[PDB]
């Protein structure tokens, strides 16, 4: 839970908005992934959002869907993901790590035992892509008991009763995705939601300064990072060197 | 929610947050619809006048000879479309119409659902896109044509294993964005609520008729009503009106496949554990670390890796019993219906029948009134039973 | 003879002397049968309970848009067997049973009759041999299997042109000797008397229903009832109960083929002269010196080189009119029914429909009540319309 | 009509029963057929029964059915058949010639015009294979008016009312095909039928003396002659030489 609250404090006191990369754990290989995350980080990544490989991503688009297939073919399992998360945490004590998840993988070993091993390897938050706020409670109590922030997606079609519920139940940050862009940020700060982080279409620095200026506490670049990895399939120096320069460009665009 | 999404612990709405306003509007509309006389009568008139309902209840003559079993067949194979898929698909396109929607999204594996959405949309002037997996599209060439013909747009999935599993996801992604113009027409009593309750209320007339027909003919309720369980609509369609007649058994047959002991089977409810997928908490076919796997059956329209929430629940309070039938037990019951009564049953429904033949051969002096749900005709299968035979 | 073999000059018993005791016993039996309540009720119960009668009468919704034509379809495509062949074949196997006969002889070209004799014999425990021409057997592989399956013995003719013409003869030779044990089950209202009168009285319920159904729905008799004329049973089945309602027209469609002007067609009644063949005096397709030739049509089950005696006769006193439809006019009406109403009609019945579409397109402000006899479904044809398209 | 009555008179006065070959006109060629009939005749044939090629022979078995196909392939027409019949009559004034027919070929040019050209080329009788005694009248009057005997088949299942009708309506000879063999011959002579000629299974001399002894006035060998022609397809000397010796063997077997 906590490391987020430390990140947003620090960024606030130095006029900065957070920039967060998403990437899939195990893509295109275990070895590869750990080098890719150490490059995202040193390039400027303020927090990480990782994906765990799951079968059908009812909440994800084609790029992430075959990104999961690339990690499956690598012979990545659940077990190798927790092993990866623990060493990422070993070389990096301060950075928040959150996880995109699907409810079958949480439930499969008991909801509590999953939040137990998350807390025990250092994961700060978990977003479970297909458990709506009204099917939240087993997952939400279990995260709180092992002091892991439950992240929720606040969607474009967000009615007001939702906005109250999300603000009351998430922690870490609110994932942002009718309603004027600015109007949502306003209502969430009214309702006392955790830091709203814009995730819809963040791929060029102009949008990061746009999100920061709008009152969003920063931005999550989903597909972009994955695509640079796809383009650079087997282009390894260009794979990382493009990634480095992209993250630092994105990051530069948030310190005002 | 206006209705309960749970049949005991099974069910739910385990969908991305964005689809939720779509599901809640569909619930609100179905509750209105079932309350409106106008909706019922228009729905009835299509069933009666376009599809051919009541379907017949045939007393078998020669298959139960020299046994004390009385077999009846509910003849959903004589429905327009030659497969029970037709009674829910009409009722859900009427609902889309009553909601002001103009498109229909749908997904398929074998073809029978895609074809049945296309024939309902042509009939009601709705635009229709079917999502079908490439593996399935290649194998199901005769059904692709029949869909195209009727004006349906067919999009070939070929991501993930390029099966129904994958087709089901892409169709929902499309629904996330289209949901105020389009309506997703889900193939069976499975997935997110309210599609479990809708797909049953629109297949419910099967039970309603079997009952009054057996009452007219035999003067007493059946002893057991058998029915296969691909994902549950035909079965739950038959069971529904008998569930409160505690004296009446309900057996649902599941694809034993090459054998329970061989894994290549589609029997989630009895030999596969609970999980969350396709927006519901219900039994399913998955690996030990939650990755869902493909099931298997000779009947394409019976292999789907989970089962309806309410079927998982009637098993738990012991109200219905679910059994298995292997592929070779399906084939033999196929040839036997043909050669004996002169009905070519669909390989799917042969699984329900093989089970009622086993029940009578094993205890020949037991007097017992059976009703199998013959749920599709076998014209589609005469090439496959002929690749085996 | 107990009944008249002649419809005006058409008809007769022009058979070898040896077959005559068989025909005279069959007449005597059919006259008894139609007089026996027991026979009627057993026949009725099979039609109702095994086959699915009454069939539906669908009001077309979208094909007559912005015209003053009202189309209804009589849905013999929703009959067990998906083709009207089923109502006479049940009634004639019941007759064989009532005569003490134990076998059924039959002949076929396309398959639909052979399959319908096999499904009736399986249902009543009669031995059944189908004679089918080799040309036809090779082409009709899906129907051979479906027959074999149901326990029918298939003998491959391949003498003469190895067509139905030839199959029809061999089956009678067999009947000459078998006639006191076996019964020849003639495919249509054609051939030696009494098969013209029997095959009509056993397809007559089509007319009986269309009438009460249009009376229930529209409150007035139809204006014309269209129907194709392969050899006449479906047509004479529809016409029969309307013939004395002088206000009601009866149009029968004949295979125009590639074109009347091209000879490859099956339109004997309007463009081929009288002759004696298959035991009747009726119009037929022959050369200038009496050698009968093969007709032609896109619909296999519509190409037969003569027509029923009573159809030849209703044309002569001007009570019915017979028209033509070419192959491409059949195809277009096929795609139009699919894409518009969502019914895949058989290519045979599309000929009757193409004619009623032409009638309404040509005079759009004429208010006129039509009823087409949809007489078989088109699952059989989706591969052939797909070899063209 | 008459030539039959002359044949049966002559045979009676010399203790003889008639033996009649059937063969198809135009088989396996026109030229061939005329040589085959002149050999049957000189070998001993007392009368001839010829077949005209027709499409489906509802009253004939497989041998004659493909015999018709052999003549069709020869390019034999109706017109070439009447031309053949006239020259057969030109070289042979005395021998009866009868024709097996199917009602479409009689009817096709008018029933009367067909019996007209029959009388005009010398045909003595016509049997129309598929016109039963109760559909006889147009064909029967027309034959009588051009003094051509209408031949009828008297079948195994012959009820007594039939036997009266056939005896009253045929001329030339009765074609014979429950009821004891001898009993039929008796009833026909009672009813005053024309000479009953046995046609069922006459293929070995023993049966010709059997038919003659039974009271049948002689016998018609259908398929046998055709088969010798089939066996000897293209064996021309053996074709005729077998035919010669067969007819004279059959014929020998009837002079007692
Ligand atoms: C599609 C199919 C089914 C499988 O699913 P249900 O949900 O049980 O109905 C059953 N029967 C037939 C004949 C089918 O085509
Ligand atoms: C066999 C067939 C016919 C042709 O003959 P009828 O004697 O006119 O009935 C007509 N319709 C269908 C659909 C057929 O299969
Ligand atoms: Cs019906
Ligand atoms: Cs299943
Ligand atoms: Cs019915
Ligand atoms: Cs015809």
């Amino acid at each position: 839970m906590e490391r987020y609250e430390n990140l947003f404090a620090q960024l606030n006191d130095r006029r900065e908005g957070a920039f967060v990369p998403f990437v899939t754990l195990g893509d295109p290989g275990i070895e590869q992934s750990l080098k890719i995350i150490d490059t995202l980080i040193d390039a400027g990544a303020d927090a990480l959002e990782l994906g765990v490989p799951f079968s059908d991503p009812l909440a994800d688009g084609p790029t992430i869907q075959n990104a999961n297939l690339r990690a499956f073919a690598a012979g990545v399992t659940p077990a190798q993901c927790f092993e990866m998360l623990a060493l990422i945490r070993e070389k990096h004590p301060t950075i928040p790590i959150g996880l995109l998840m699907y409810a079958n993988l949480v439930f499969n070993n008991g909801i509590d035992a999953f939040y137990a091993r998350c807390e025990q390897v250092g994961v700060d938050s978990v977003l479970v892509a297909d458990v709506p706020v009204e099917e939240s409670a087993p997952f939400r109590q279990a995260a709180l008991r092992h002091n892991i922030a439950p992240i929720f997606i606040c969607p474009p079609n967000a009615d007001d009763d939702l906005l109250r519920q999300v603000a009351s139940y998430g922690r870490g940050y609110t994932y942002l995705l009718a309603l004027p862009l600015h109007h949502l940020i306003e209502k969430l700060k009214e309702y006392h939601a955790a830091p709203a982080l814009q995730g819809f279409g963040i791929s060029s620095p102009e949008q990061v300064s746009a999100a920061v200026r709008a009152g969003a506490a920063g931005a999550i670049s989903g597909s972009a990072i994955v695509k640079i990895i796809e383009k650079n399939l087997a282009s390894p120096k260009q794979m990382l060197a493009e990634l480095r320069s992209f993250v630092s460009a994105m990051k530069a665009a948030s310190r005002a | 929610t206006l209705l309960n999404p749970y049949f005991g612990e099974f069910g739910g709405m385990y969908v991305p947050q964005i689809l939720m306003p779509a599901l809640n509007q569909l619930e609100e509309a179905f509750v209105r619809a079932q309350k409106d006389p106008e909706f019922q009568a228009q729905f009835a008139d299509l069933l009666k006048n376009y599809a051919g309902r009541p379907t017949a209840l045939t007393k078998c003559q020669n298959i139960t000879a020299g046994t004390r079993t009385t077999l009846y067949l509910k003849r959903e194979d004589l429905l327009h479309g030659g497969a029970h898929k037709t009674n829910q698909v009409l009722g859900q396109a009427l609902l889309a119409k009553r909601m002001g929607k103009s498109e229909i999204i749908a997904e398929t594996g074998a073809g029978q659902h895609g074809v049945a959405s296309a024939l309902a949309s042509a009939l009601l002037g709705l635009k229709c896109r079917i999502y079908m997996g490439a593996k399935d599209v290649e194998r199901q060439s005769p059904n692709v044509f029949r869909m195209r013909l009727m004006g349906a747009e067919v999009i070939p999935v070929h991501s993930g294993s390029a099966t129904l599993k994958d087709a089901c996801n892409e169709a929902l992604r499309d629904w996330s964005g289209s949901y105020e113009t389009a309506h997703y027409m889900l193939g069976t009593a499975a997935g997110p609520h309210p599609y479990p309750t809708i797909v049953r209320e629109f297949q419910r007339m099967i039970g309603e008729e079997t009952k009054a027909q057996i009452l007219d003919k035999e003067g007493r309720l059946p002893d057991a009503v058998i029915a296969c369980v691909g994902g549950g609509s035909n079965a739950i369609g038959m069971f529904a009106d008998f569930i409160n007649d505690t004296s009446v058994g309900l057996i649902g047959v599941e694809p034993g496949g090459h054998g329970i002991e061989t894994g290549e089977h589609g029997a989630p409810l009895k030999h596969g554990r609970v999980g969350i997928y396709f927006g519901m908490k219900a039994p399913m076919m998955q690996t030990a670390d939650g990755q869902i796997e493909e099931s298997y059956s000779i009947s394409a329209g019976l292999d789907f890796p989970s089962v309806g929430p309410q079927h998982a629940y009637l098993n738990s309070i012991g109200r219905a019993d679910y059994v298995s039938i292997t592929d070779d037990e399906a084939l033999e019951a196929f040839k036997t219906l043909c050669r004996h009564e002169g009905i070519i049953p669909a390989l799917e429904s042969s699984h329900a029948l093989a089970h009622a033949l086993k029940m009578m051969r094993e205890q020949p002096e037991k007097e017992q009134l059976l009703v199998v749900n013959l749920s599709g005709r076998g014209d589609k299968d005469i090439f496959t039973v002929h690749d085996i035979l």
